[PDB]
């Protein structure tokens, strides 16, 4: 079940993406899109979950899913992650109706069948009285989700066991990953839990603005411009780095024009620069060193940012580290997901500063993010229209002046610049290998 | 209390006319230099765990600083998420008014179902929550020290939270 | 005002109660002879735009005359459009009064939310909407001189208008 | 009556807001020995039919043992209807209190917009009804000797009635 | 119009419901299937409708649906049973909007034409004027409903004209049904109108509940089970008796321990005990002396229950008997229809308290009920997802230790127990057959 | 991918609109049906948007739909009408979120690329530093509506873009809108805003209605034939006109009965009777003299309405014409858009009398198609069941008796009383003929 016209429209599109530098419209609000990308995009790809300091503690679980299939995070008994199925084996009830807590077992209320968080059978009422002990428990258990890896705290999933190892599939972004995740001993923290909402806006549309939009920040977030709390410099992006892996990845890197003193580093606190200095590849340090907004997507829907911003009209930056899942519930709906984490290690003042620059800017009632989740709904309801999608999606930005960087010091393909749209276009060519694939 | 019920009641229909007419600086008249506005995350626990509540995180956690900036960006006219603006109505209902820490403060609650629709599109998105203010005297009338918006949900039904509540 | 806030609301609640019991004809006696009940059309527009609301036409726009029309068309027993009758409940929340332009009079605003059913099948409509009240005063009690419902919602979320609000 | 409509309407929020916190027990610290609570069976019939309301047959029907037993059962922990406990909301409005059948009785009829959500999924559930109480006087207080809720459904929309309205 | 891959794993299904005692779940909450169930299962089998006492007197009728058709169910004013579609014949009005009531004829409210409660068109507006009498009126006639019988009481009916006559669709359940319908003179009667509510659950999980789950007591009836309400006894079911038919029926019949003395038959009133030895066979009798429990389902999605049972925790049980309606509105939702019945000649006191049993442990607000509720709501939820629609329910209760019982006295395939699934497996197996049957 | 069960149905159904005069029921609430629909007849057909009056002075533009597809319909600072669709060439943004206005550019808010109203790309942010000048504006302007076109006002939209120009399309009917369109010398005017609202009916329901359905008037408008509103003779169509068109289109006239007196032409005033006795053709003027009622459609989803009708219960009756649209939201919904048209050089006495004589009849809250919304909604509701979908809708009247009229002196195939259906199901046939259409 590809049918004729999508199969034909993904190949005309893969063509496109590389020529012409475009991409079919009717890849953003199509049922049919929708359905084969359950398969091809989210049952074989690599999801993120939670992050391990979500579920620090013995028995601490997180209820989360890939597309439509919930899935109980948590870390049992013995100390290990299990990301077992929410569906018991019994007659498929939720084992666990919460979204979050700490147990020991999962009683499932239906008959009673009992697990323990580490996944398999441990009682069935009326062993004697109804099975006559002819019942095996072992063959009984939450089905572990297929494929489970944690990269550096990033509890990733998959649905195809035969998928290459999470590590293989992040790839050279890996390096880029560490910037953010490995800067400090004790490591990162999700803080409380994340906002969760709902836009009317597909899925793709979020995750190809992290991966490489830094050109939007003038239009949609000119508001912020005025306030100051948007960089004022319309080329402020051309001091920035266009980076993108294989397996659609990708992200970008952007610092300060070469007068404009910004404190080295993000202005982490002292005590974290000295342990980031050590922990990172001295080449990672000097890439580091000078950004002041890090945007990217790590495929499917988990989007990373590290921005360098204000709390406020009359507050100084400071910096945010964000996760962010851009879960999707149909063809013209996600439900946000965004994850606000921060070094444990890190001062109290700064936890606080922090965190309150990514409120006030990004999440539910950003200054930022609310008008990002205005232009995403938009594109969606006229994206749903069948003249619309007979046309095409325009990633034409720097068609013959894209020349590789030489003097790049990382992984992966990069560009000299942050206007650019290689990125986008590379996310969106996994994207369709991926969704031809007859054979994964 | 009387009277002082009559006129808190009364100033929380005007809060609402105000907000509903679009008129966030005149809204910002109100509120104090001290304001806490805050809008709590909820999960689903069971009744035995101690509470509901997420701590640490919030949707919305402003000061009198920052919400003057949320207001000043409605003020620029590049403000996207409502600049063809919302249509809202914020049913204030369900108001109990009780005396306060100090004197002159009082501990306003009311229950607030908020309606919110965006252009056109035959779709409409309702908030439900219940608000725990304190409304401290200031002159013949009064002025918010704080808010709680507490949603009676976990998962968000709008797209962003671009209205005051 | 006092005690006419009192009556003004209580007169609200039971206008409410003989609309949601489908007693139409009994309402008709509240009303004046120079009755205007408009119901304005909104458009989405920008917020630097003069104006939300369509002038020249409308939803309904009636006069006293048309008002018994329209509820001498419910009286007779072909009126399939409520025959079998819908399910409404008008919430009338944040009501405000306010001395009119004459004396006697009042400008009566309320917030109303309607909640429409109609037979058996498991779907509900919403209407949303702000009524602006001229209540006069007619011996111990009032009569409605006009009222100008304006939805927040400009495509109308019902099949039609057959409810008066 | 005023001033015992300040303490009824009072009463009908303090109800409201121990329903909405999942104090039940609590609730039923109110509520008399001979308590009626009801909620009928509706179906869709004409205008000329004599009655909406299904005579011997009802949603909920319970005396005060009967509600004692189902507050008792809520006070159990495996009362999986509820044990990750819905978010609700009880919107009481358009409050009517009027004299009673005796002395220090009153009906007193209350419009009801409960608004209920389910842990996480993005739906949710409006009942809307019209509760007709009789509150007797215990004390410096009210208690509640009957009430029914008529809701403006025939078809129920939601998945069990679990929540007290 | 049954694809490729459900055909297979419906297929792989009817193999596994008898060797490994398993079904596959993606059968719960699949768009396709809803579809395929629509024609095959709902398009042929039998559907209960209304109760012949709903419409006692000449006129009286109520509006009741095969899935998403509307049939007015009604008694002529000839005095017989009528089910005509509710579709005008002219432009396909709703001839009748009310759900209940008694009338002589239905006047179609678009233009005019006036039907008898009969079903035959009587009256054309402006016969001469615009038809100029070239209408036939006898060809113009509310549809009947293809198959249309009843039951003692029970009006069932069928969209297929070529099926089995209802009297052999039920076939040896007949024995089971007249045990609960047949046993006074006067008849049953259904008081006052069914609840109708809506579940976000799909129906299967429901009528699967009633054919031979009393093994959920104890888990999910477990607060019931503290108050006193339900049998407290952990082996309460084993004491009984697991029946099924063909055509997927089946029912589930629990009496007390040897010990535990309760009332002869459920307690009923002297004057219907005294009616109901002579009116059923001496065998039925002896079944129906110790019983306290009785719930089936008669296969698609009506069930029984006659429940001995308490209004609340400190009055003593009373017997009460419900026919309910799992009405399927899509993949993810049914609307339940409850009704009531009691013994027409049975004391008022008695009616009164069965009622009181019913309400306060059935129905919408049901301590028992609303629990069941929860969790087919929850099961439809998570078996909505692709890895969940994978696995597979269990229904291995017995293997290796369900043996016929060569001492039961009444027809179809009984065990000697009541903790069993074989009813439930039986119920999916015609489920199935009926889902692959190319030709009816 | 018009399927073997529909394609099959279709042309039952083509085969008994001209033989047996029924069409098949599985045409009015089908998600199938629906979807073909959306390329068969809505992908082609000449479809409504705006009127010419609506956008009178230069950057005055309204927001308009083919389907579910958005166009901006203005008037550009050149004078032209222009019919843009209302997606962005970059993303797909809506570059317009109002429904109405005046603006001589269009920002979009995403990126910024400004469109001046006359279509035309005029501004990328940062064409030097992010695309280099590399981007040629030229080819990346808001994709033109593939036909425009207006007659007498009446600005009409096609998908198709070698389809029939729209007079051509009209066709002889064309000499019925001019009655109607071109009376007066300063044009028509549409008053306001058209009242927009959702009923839950298919849109063939209403389109169906005015096409020729003036039978109806007597039983669902009865309500108004008791208050003196609508005619209260039952053979009041008699006196009229059944007229229809190729390419689906049809009216109806009616006129007073020989003894009632009504004033010549609709009572319209003075000063545009005079302008209205030379503009038309003499022919045209003899059909306008003694009419009363004009009902029709303009094939897909446009109905016009020209009815001498009373404000309320105590007047007198006063012309109006009202123009609306049916538009297709899904399957069971639609979205009437109901404009009302005056004459711009009318007394403000005969606008303000006329647009009350409207209000109170028709439109949202009329007490006439208040009515006609509730049986719409309800022929939708029951035919969307399987056993329904399988009857079929009865256009039998006048089989036998329809003899064209030798004495019309305008074109199209007339019949001499307004109680026939003829025009309705012509309206299918061609609704038919384009849905089989394998070549366009
Ligand atoms: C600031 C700068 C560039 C960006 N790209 C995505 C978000 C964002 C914020
Ligand atoms: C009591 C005992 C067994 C049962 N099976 C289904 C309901 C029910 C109630
Ligand atoms: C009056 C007479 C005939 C009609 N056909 C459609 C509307 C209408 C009004
Ligand atoms: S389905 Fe889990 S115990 Fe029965
Ligand atoms: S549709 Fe019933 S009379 Fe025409
Ligand atoms: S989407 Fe319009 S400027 Fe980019
Ligand atoms: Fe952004
Ligand atoms: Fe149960
Ligand atoms: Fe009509």
């Amino acid at each position: 079940m590809l049918s004729n016209e999508l199969r034909q429209t993904l190949q005309k599109g893969l063509h496109d993406v590389n020529s012409d530098w475009t991409v079919p419209a009717a890849i953003i609000n199509d049922p049919e899109v929708h359905d084969v990308e359950r398969e091809r995009i989210f049952g074989h790809a690599w999801v993120f979950l939670a992050h391990e300091s979500e579920i620090p503690e013995r028995g601490d679980y997180v209820v989360r899913y890939i597309s439509e299939d919930q899935f109980i995070v948590c870390r049992d008994e013995g100390g290990e992650i299990r990301g077992h199925l929410n569906a018991c084996r019994h007659r498929g009830m939720q084992v666990c109706r919460a979204e979050m807590g700490n147990t020991s077992h999962f009683r499932c209320p239906y008959h009673g069948w009992t697990y323990s968080n580490t996944g398999s059978l441990v009682g069935v009422p009326a062993g004697k009285d109804a099975y006559g002990n002819q019942l095996k428990k072992s063959d009984w258990n939450l089905r572990p989700m297929p494929n489970l890896a944690s990269y550096k705290g990033l509890i990733f999933g998959s649905l195809d066991p035969h998928a290459d190892s999470l590590e293989d599939y992040l790839g050279d972004l890996k390096f880029y990953l560490d910037i953010v995740l490995d800067r400090s001993d004790a490591g990162l923290q999700v803080v409380g839990a994340p906002q969760r909402w709902v836009i009317d806006a597909n899925w793709k549309l979020g995750a190809d603005n992290f991966v490489g939009d830094a050109y939007h920040t003038m239009m949609t977030h000119r508001s912020m411009v005025e306030l100051g709390l948007a960089p004022p410099d319309p080329q402020f992006a051309l001091y920035g780095e266009h980076i993108h892996t294989g397996h659609g990845h990708g992200l970008g890197i952007i610092g300060p024009p070469p007068g404009m003193p910004l404190p080295e580093f993000m202005g982490l606190p002292e005590n974290i620069v000295e342990e980031l200095e050590r922990r990172l590849t001295p080449e990672q340090v000097e890439i580091f060193r000078p950004t002041a907004f890090i945007h990217g997507t790590v495929f499917p829907n988990l989007s990373i940012g590290n921005f360098l911003m204000g709390k406020d009209h009359l507050s100084a930056p400071t910096a945010f580290l964000t996760l962010r899942l851009w879960h999707p519930l149909g063809p013209d709906k996600m439900e946000v997901m965004s994850f606000f984490l921060v070094e444990k290690d890190a001062p109290d003042w700064f936890k606080d500063e922090s965190y309150k620059s990514y409120l006030r800017t990004f999440g539910i009632s950003g200054g930022f993010e609310q008008d990002d989740a205005e232009n995403w709904r938009s594109i969606t309801r006229v994206m749903g229209g069948q003249f619309a999608k007979t046309g095409e999606l325009n990633y034409q930005m720097g068609r013959g002046v894209l020349e590789p960087d030489p003097n790049w010091t990382g992984p992966g393909e990069a560009y000299p610049l942050d206007y650019a749209e290689a990125n986008q276009r590379n996310f969106l060519e996994y994207w369709m290998q991926l969704m031809l694939a007859e054979s994964p | 209390s009387d009277t002082t019920v009559r006129e808190i009641t009364e100033w929380l229909y005007m809060e609402a006319e105000l907000l509903d007419a679009g008129k966030y600086r005149e809204w910002l008249a109100l509120v104090t230099e001290d304001l806490s506005y805050v809008v709590p995350i909820r999960v689903t626990r069971e009744r035995e765990a101690v509470t509901d509540v997420v701590e640490g995180m919030t949707h919305m956690d402003d000061d009198a600083d920052s919400m003057e900036m949320r207001v000043l960006r409605l003020e620029t006219e590049y403000a996207w998420a409502e600049d063809p603006p919302s249509r809202s109505r914020h049913f204030v209902t369900n108001v109990r008014v009780a005396t306060g820490d100090s004197e002159d403060e009082f501990k306003v609650t009311s229950n607030l179902l908020l309606y919110r629709t965006r252009g056109d599109v035959a779709t409409y998105d309702v908030l439900s929550g219940e608000r725990t203010d304190v409304l401290r005297r200031a002159g013949d009338s009064f002025l918010m020290a704080k808010r709680v918006v507490l949603l009676d949900q976990t998962t968000i039904m709008t797209h962003n939270l671009a209205l005051i509540m």
